[PDB]
């Protein structure tokens, strides 16, 4: 159906991604289990390491575009992100390289995440009609990749330990470097400019320069989560001044609240939700015996059946508004669940976590995955740097959230956890679904200003 | 996810057994482990147990008697039993949950040893 470097970048895509959940899914309970966290210091510590990892997402695209190329910084960040993993798989040995790790993982997809989409427009002749469709497609390898990460991953670190769970990661952006290394062939003439000149040696040490020290900033942050917190608001309070000096901007200010309100819900799945999971609900479905850690796979699994048929399926205002509305019955089918349909010993059916991740994964489809991309058609740089800026600062708010529902290392009886954390996702629910309503009575005002 | 209990035995009231569970492939380190126990007529009722962290949870009745406790070199975990009573007869199964719970019944757990016998008497020496 589609070119021929449709199909590396969709692998490459896949096993990338497929290393990333290896470490996602597993890393809260690393923290608690190996590095003797409590759920509190290794939620706030999940959320920095997010915050770095989304927020220096925009320099990739710069790098690509105007320093090395699109298609050597692929090459750069798979293997900046290969050795961040093995760098984490070393963590086990020498316990004080975690953060290091950490912060390679983070810089590494920071070069990495922007420019795989990019290469992949420009496969297509400009307006080729298949463009949507290899969008939604590489969309759904993202999440094929994630899924059988986060189902595999936790089964893998629980059989044979975290130092092979991490080095598998590793051997996937091999794999993905490999790939596409055989496959250079097909995208000789696909690029951006710095693509075709020859390389620059003296931006390429910029480049690393730059990226050891963001390692070190960014390990230094994980490390003392307090002083990024002041960081980012700081840094929030200033950038939200300097785009409040300088009407369709008003409405992308707007939807980027929204969104930020969308990812500290989203922030809730590898935290709050996963060990809600944990305590609270029966590990078995369908009569088979599952690791808890997996049911973080049901995200990328609704987005891989629903991702098609939503293909095929007002307008920005309301397609927000929806996604909203779908989060919010998410978190209050959690909080039902827990008020109202627990054992006497304290834990609920797995069906019910599986239908809060389908409205999860449906809010993310009509919000995450919608955003820029109409954020686009409302203007640039300064927005695309507030933008990964506000993502950011969304993680970190996310881990304070989940910083509500830690459970203290004595506590053994689900009576005693399930009422924590009906009332957190309860009040989560509430509060979305009041945002989720202001947002529909501003859709005809939202859209009067984008027309 | 096979745990394998050994220790159980047959001792006069008063006396002291210590049980053991180890697990095979899985690390027991992940998971809290519970100790169960059936009398002749009667249900599987949670005995004591010890979470993926040390917190511990204990059926009244043997509250200041049993002790749960791990060793997570030789990843074991053990059920030591004194001032035992004739009323401690059962069968006992440990069970494995992944996390920090410990919850009261049979369907908490998915992973199951095959159980021991333990056997108090009333034998006392004769005066
Ligand atoms: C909700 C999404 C679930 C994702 C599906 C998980 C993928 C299947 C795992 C790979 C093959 C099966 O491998 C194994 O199967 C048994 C029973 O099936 C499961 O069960 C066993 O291992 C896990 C952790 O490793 C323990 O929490 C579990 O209590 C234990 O009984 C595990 O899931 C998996 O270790
Ligand atoms: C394709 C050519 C790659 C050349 C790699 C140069 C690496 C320079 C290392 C400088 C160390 C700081
Ligand atoms: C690859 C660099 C390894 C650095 C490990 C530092 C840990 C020191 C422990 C005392
Ligand atoms: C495709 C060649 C990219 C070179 C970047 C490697 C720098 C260590
Ligand atoms: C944008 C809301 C920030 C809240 C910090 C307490």
């Amino acid at each position: 159906q589609q070119p021929r470097p449709f199909f590396m970048i969709f692998f490459v895509e896949l096993w990338e991604r497929f290393g990333y959940y290896g470490v996602q899914g597993v890393l809260a309970v690393f923290f608690v289990k190996q590095l003797g966290f409590s759920q509190e210091q290794a939620f706030v510590t999940f959320g920095a390491f997010a915050a770095l990892v989304y927020g220096l997402i925009s320099i990739g695209g710069y790098v690509g575009d105007h320093l090395l190329g699109t298609k050597r910084t692929i090459v750069l960040g798979a293997l900046v992100l290969a050795i961040g993993y093995f760098m984490t798989g070393m963590s086990l040995l020498k316990p004080d390289l975690i953060f290091i790790a950490l912060g390679t993982i983070a810089v590494g997809n920071g070069l990495f995440k922007a420019n795989p989409a990019s290469l992949l427009s420009k496969c297509y002749p400009p307006k080729d009609p298949r463009l949507d469709g290899a969008f939604t497609l590489f969309y759904m390898s993202i999440n094929i990749g994630s899924l059988i990460a986060l189902s595999l991953a936790p089964v893998i670190a629980d059989r044979f330990g975290y130092s092979v769970t991490y080095n598998l990661c590793g051997a996937g952006l091999i794999i993905a470097l490999l790939v596409y290394i055989a496959c250079r062939g097909m995208v000789k003439d696909i690029g951006s400019e710095p693509d075709f000149r020859p390389m620059s040696f003296s931006k390429l040490l910029y480049v690393l320069l730059g990226s050891v020290v963001m390692i070190f900033v960014c390990a230094w942050l994980m490390h003392n989560v307090e002083v990024a917190n002041l960081v980012l608001i700081v840094l929030s309070i200033v950038v939200t001044i300097i785009f409040f000096r300088q009407n369709k901007m008003f409405v992308a200010f707007v939807l980027m609240l929204e969104a930020v309100v969308f990812y500290i819900l989203y922030a809730q799945m590898p935290t709050s939700l996963n060990f809600f999971a944990i305590n609270n609900v029966h590990h078995e479905i369908l009569g088979f015996s599952i690791n808890p850690v997996s049911f973080q796979a049901l995200n990328p699994f609704w987005v891989v059946l629903a991702s098609p048929i939503l293909a095929g399926i007002l307008s920005m205002p309301m397609k927000f508004t929806l996604g909203m509305f779908m989060c919010s019955l998410g978190f209050l089918t959690a909080a039902a669940a827990g008020m109202w349909f627990a054992d006497a010993q304290g834990l609920t059916s797995p069906w019910f976590i599986v239908l809060v991740y389908l409205f999860q994964s449906l809010g993310e489809l009509f919000i995450s995955a919608l955003g820029l991309a109409m954020i686009a058609a409302l203007v640039m740089g300064f927005i695309l740097g507030m933008w990964f800026l506000t993502q950011a600062a969304a993680f970190l708010l996310g881990g304070y959230v989940a910083t509500f529902t830690a459970v203290p290392d004595n506590i053994t009886d689900p009576l005693e956890t399930l009422p924590v954390y009906t009332n957190v996702f309860g009040k989560i629910g509430l509060v979305t679904l009041g945002v989720a309503v202001v947002m529909l009575l501003m859709v005809p005002w939202l859209k009067r200003m984008i027309a | 996810v096979q745990l394998v209990e050994s220790g159980g035995g047959l001792v006069q009231a008063g006396g002291s057994l210590r049980l053991s569970c180890a697990a095979s492939g899985p690390t027991l380190s992940n998971y809290a482990v519970g100790w169960f126990r059936q009398a002749p007529g009667k249900e599987r009722e949670f005995v004591a147990g010890i979470n993926w962290s040390s917190g511990l949870r204990y059926k009244d009745v043997v509250k200041g008697r049993f002790t749960v406790s791990r060793d997570n070199v030789k990843d074991t975990v053990y059920l030591q039993m004194n001032s035992l009573k004739p009323e401690d007869t059962a069968v006992y199964y440990c069970a494995a949950r992944f996390g920090g719970m410990l919850p009261l019944q049979p369907s908490g757990y998915a992973n199951w040893g095959q159980g021991t016998q333990v056997t108090v008497s009333s034998h006392h020496h004769h005066h």
